[PDB]
């Protein structure tokens, strides 16, 4: 049932912020955590929210960051009430875009607490289901701190799942030149300990923003909103009940054909600005999924092979219009499988419309679909990390941070071996036989 | 050979275990509240198959397993839900993931210990315990995995007892994951192994027949657990009603039986009714005789022309000319013997029951034991083998403990299952 949501570094907490805002204008909670009376009434939605004697919905998530800026606007904003706030832990010093900074120096002198805090909200909890981890790519916390506490978790909680989702670096709002460095670390040290890992670009992010939405620079919010769309979409099989709703947990087994190979590419639609008048049908919003422009990591599955393609409809859909659809893109477009895989669809339905920030820049829609597709083409957004990687690695440049804070610099070998052997794993799945 | 303990097992178990307990209550005369509201006699003649006494009114002899307390309540919120004991309702609140090492090796057997105490307490109120039953999914995590654990579990504690199981076949038309060939193979390597006879629901069968014989353009489940649930009413109509032929589980098991790893059945019947109210076709004999032993009324994507049949059980219900009906079922034989093995003497039965099933005059189940069986496991064999050469999805089964050499066991086995059946395919009389 219920489903800790953890927040490492200002990605995943301003992330967090615009999520558990979706999440409770979709839920109709209010700020102060009071919901009106039900006048039962299905009251799902309990797996990410739990409940105080007075009636008061609290939500199991934990905000952590090495840094007291980010998370003190959470407890001074709009959401003060709504989180206690033994959830809401920082550091002074943070990582300073040092992955070892967070995962060897700084990061193990918080991690106890951490583990925690998160224990009280594991032991609330009548059965708990697993983690969301929410985290950046380049960020010395997001990166090192992150690797560190999923190193933990392992050891705990060793039978519960655990999902990250991942953000992406883009040079358009890169704040760290050593991105590719904490990138590449990261995803060595947390490849073992994560089940499933959606991968952000924030580069897909931002052009969607400026293509679809009309914006001429994106801010952090126009980015977290936009994701906070798609991690709702994701996580609404959790927090809803339906008669088709299929459950995520029930995807992860189609996504995830090896353990190495657990990041899906997701594809959202449609993303419409608040500007003109407009309705698009399933068939439109379905075949949107299949245009690499939505997408939000930039890579072509034209140019590789599928292992699963989930469709997680939410809205006003039918299934036989669903079914109309994916037989005519099925047979209009190109879509190769590997020839071990069963080619089929898996389609999930949640008849609650797409909840919008009101005033924001997302237009309510009638239906919208995020579809969770397992491609081999992801393996181009490993490419461009791993170049950038080999760049500066060859001349051993900014080296001499990470090895002046705890971590061995033969580490960076051992990271860029396991994305050579991630990258050659891509490129043997997508064969025939 | 008197009481059945009857057991639902998984999301599909429960599923069409409810549907089928719905159906029996009505054609016994019993509300939901448990009360006997029925006038013919012949319904309370055998009740104790079935159901128990309160003495405060009759009370189905059914346990209701799941490792998912989502199923728990859907069925108490049913029409019937309120007629099952409280205390056999056996459920976890993990989940099984649609895995059947889950279920039967990894927190299945940390639940299988509270189904046998509900089992063992329903075994002590009977005078003398016939058989079990057994409803679940092949393709699934609970029903499989646990399914099959359970049936090994009451193996060892009653090897006395028939075990009887009605498992449904996974097919992509209506899938829901794509280790449904893995969890079918573990699982056909259980049944063939543990099971005294099996009952295979296709649903691929099931499936096909909404659709091109009903003409629903979309089946929903409950367009296929509606003709589960008639199935299953008319191979259980000898065994609540009296009947003289293929009375108890044994004697069923013992003409339908010839070697022990082949008792999967498959099973047909006539005629095929949408979920409206009523048809007014009104089936003479000679049409039930036909639509009987015509591959368009199997459960079972097999073709009856592609193998020969070893063993042969025909229920008619309603009132009818028997005699009419034995010169049919003796028709159909002689001008069809290349399909009827003849090293077996009189391998077809034909039995009677004057009460239809509510909603018709006049119907007829088959259940056979035909080599063309062997199609159906070929085809999730196709399937098992198409992943498993490369090891895809494997993982979720070994991080549950599950060896490697367990899938090529299970595989191996399946593959004996069809050459045997094919074997005895190709044997003469000479
Ligand atoms: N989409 C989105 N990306 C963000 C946001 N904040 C930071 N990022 C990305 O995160 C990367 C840097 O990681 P941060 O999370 O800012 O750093 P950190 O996790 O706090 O770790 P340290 O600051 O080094 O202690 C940059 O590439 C940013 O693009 C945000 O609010 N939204
Ligand atoms: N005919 C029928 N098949 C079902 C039903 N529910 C699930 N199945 C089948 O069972 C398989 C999934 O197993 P399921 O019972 O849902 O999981 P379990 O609870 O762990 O046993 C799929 O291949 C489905 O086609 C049902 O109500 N009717
Ligand atoms: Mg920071
Ligand atoms: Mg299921």
């Amino acid at each position: 049932r219920e489903c800790i949501s953890i927040h490492v570094g200002q990605a995943g907490v301003q992330i967090g912020n615009a999520c558990w805002e979706l999440y409770c204008l979709e839920h109709g909670i209010q700020p102060d955590g009071q919901m009106p009376s039900d006048k039962g009434g299905g009251d799902s939605f309990n797996t990410f929210f739990s409940e105080t004697g007075a009636g008061k919905h609290v939500p199991r998530a934990v905000f952590v960051d090495l840094e007291p800026t980010v998370i003190d606007e959470v407890r001074t904003g709009t959401y003060r009430q709504l989180f206690h706030p033994e959830q809401l832990i920082t550091g002074k010093e943070d990582a300073a875009n040092n992955y070892a900074r967070g995962h060897y120096t700084i990061g193990k002198e918080i991690i106890d607490l951490v583990l925690d805090r998160i224990r009280k909200l594991a032991d609330q909890c009548t059965g708990l289901q697993g983690f969301s981890v929410f985290h950046s790519f380049g960020g010395g916390t997001g990166s090192g701190f992150t690797s560190l506490l999923m190193e933990r978790l392992s050891v705990d909680y060793g039978k519960k799942s655990k999902l990250e989702f991942s953000i992406y670096p883009a040079p358009q709002v890169s704040t760290a030149v050593v991105e590719p460095y904490n990138s590449i670390l990261t995803t060595h040290t947390t490849l073992e300990h994560s089940d499933c890992a959606f991968m952000v670009d924030n580069e897909a992010i931002y052009d969607i923003c400026r293509r679809n939405l009309d914006i001429e620079r994106p801010t952090y919010t126009n980015l977290n909103r936009l994701i906070g769309q798609i991690v709702s979409s994701i996580t609404a099989s959790l927090r809803f009940d339906g008669a088709l709703n299929v459950d995520l947990t029930e995807f992860q087994t189609n996504l995830v054909p090896y353990p190495r190979a657990h990041f899906p590419l997701a594809t959202y639609a449609p993303v419409i600005s608040a500007e003109k008048a407009y309705q698009l049908s399933v068939a439109e919003i379905t075949n949107a999924c299949f245009e690499p422009a939505n997408q939000m990591v930039k890579c072509d599955p034209r140019h590789g092979k599928y292992m699963a393609c989930c469709l997680l409809y939410r809205g006003d859909v039918v299934p036989k219009d669903v079914n109309a659809a994916i037989a005519t893109i099925k047979t209009k477009r190109t879509i190769q499988f590997v020839d071990w895989c069963p080619t089929g669809f898996k389609v999930g339905i949640n008849y609650e419309p797409p909840t919008v920030v009101p005033g924001g820049d997302l237009a309510k829609v009638q239906r919208a679909v995020c579809m969770l597709s397992n491609t081999t083409a992801i393996a181009e957004a490993w490419a461009r990390l791993d170049h950038k990687f080999d760049l500066m690695y060859a001349k051993r440049a900014f080296v001499h941070w990470y090895v002046g804070e705890g971590m061995e610099e033969g580490e960076f070998s051992e990271a860029r071996e396991d994305m050579a052997a991630l990258e050659k794993d891509y490129e043997e799945v997508g064969v025939d036989s | 050979m008197r009481e059945i303990v009857h057991i639902q097992a998984g999301q599909c178990g429960n599923q069409i275990g409810a549907k089928f307990w719905e159906v029996i209550s009505d054609e016994h005369g019993i509300d939901p509240t448990g009360s006997y509201h029925g006038d013919s006699d012949l319904q309370l003649e055998r009740i104790n198959v079935y159901y128990n006494e309160a003495a405060n009114k009759y009370v189905p002899r059914a346990i209701l397993v799941d490792l998912e307390p989502g199923t728990m309540d859907s069925v108490r919120s049913g029409p019937f839900g309120q007629i099952f004991r409280p205390d056999n309702f056996v459920f976890g609140q993990s989940g099984a993931g649609n895995n059947w090492a889950k279920g039967h090796y990894t927190e299945g057997a940390e639940l299988v210990d509270s189904v046998l105490d509900v089992v063992r307490k329903e075994s002590e109120s009977c005078d003398c315990l016939q058989g079990f039953q057994l409803t679940h999914s092949l393709g699934g995590g609970t029903g499989s995995g646990m399914g099959t654990l359970l049936i090994s579990k009451i193996r060892e504690e009653y090897p006395d007892r028939i075990m009887n199981t009605f498992s449904v076949v996974p097919s992509p038309k209506v899938s829901d994951t794509v280790v449904e060939p893995y969890n079918a193979t573990l699982s056909v390597h259980q049944l063939v192994e543990n099971t005294d006879e099996t009952y295979c629901i296709d649903n691929e069968a099931l499936y096909d027949i909404c659709f091109r014989t009903l003409k629903l353009t979309t089946p929903t489940y409950g367009d296929l657990n509606h003709l589960v649930s008639a199935t299953m009413s008319g191979v259980t109509t000898c065994l609540r009603f009296p009947g003289q032929l293929n009375a108890d589980l044994r004697k069923l098991a013992v003409n339908m039986v010839p070697f022990p790893r082949l008792h999967f059945f498959m099973p047909g019947f006539a005629p095929l009714t949408s979920r409206g109210s009523q048809q007014y076709r009104a089936l003479t004999v000679p049409e039930l005789t036909q639509q009987m032993f015509d591959a368009k009324n199997m459960m079972a994507a097999c073709d009856p022309r592609h193998g020969r049949y070893l063993t042969v059980a025909a229920v008619f219900r309603g009132r009818m000319s028997m005699k009419e009906v034995d010169e049919q079922m003796l028709n159909v034989q002689n001008k069809n013997s290349s399909y009827f093995v003849e090293w077996i003497p009189n391998n077809v039965k034909t039995a009677v029951c004057d009460i239809p099933p509510r909603g018709l005059k006049m119907s007829a189940t088959f259940i056979g034991n035909s080599t063309a069986i062997q199609e159906l496991f070929k085809r999730i064999s196709e399937q098992f083998t198409a992943m498993f050469r490369r090891k895809a999805f494997l993982h979720w089964y070994t991080g549950e403990g599950m060896d490697e050499m367990e899938f090529t066991e299970a595989e191996s086995n399946m593959n004996d299952l069809v050459s045997e059946y094919q074997q005895y395919q190709d044997a003469t009389a000479d």
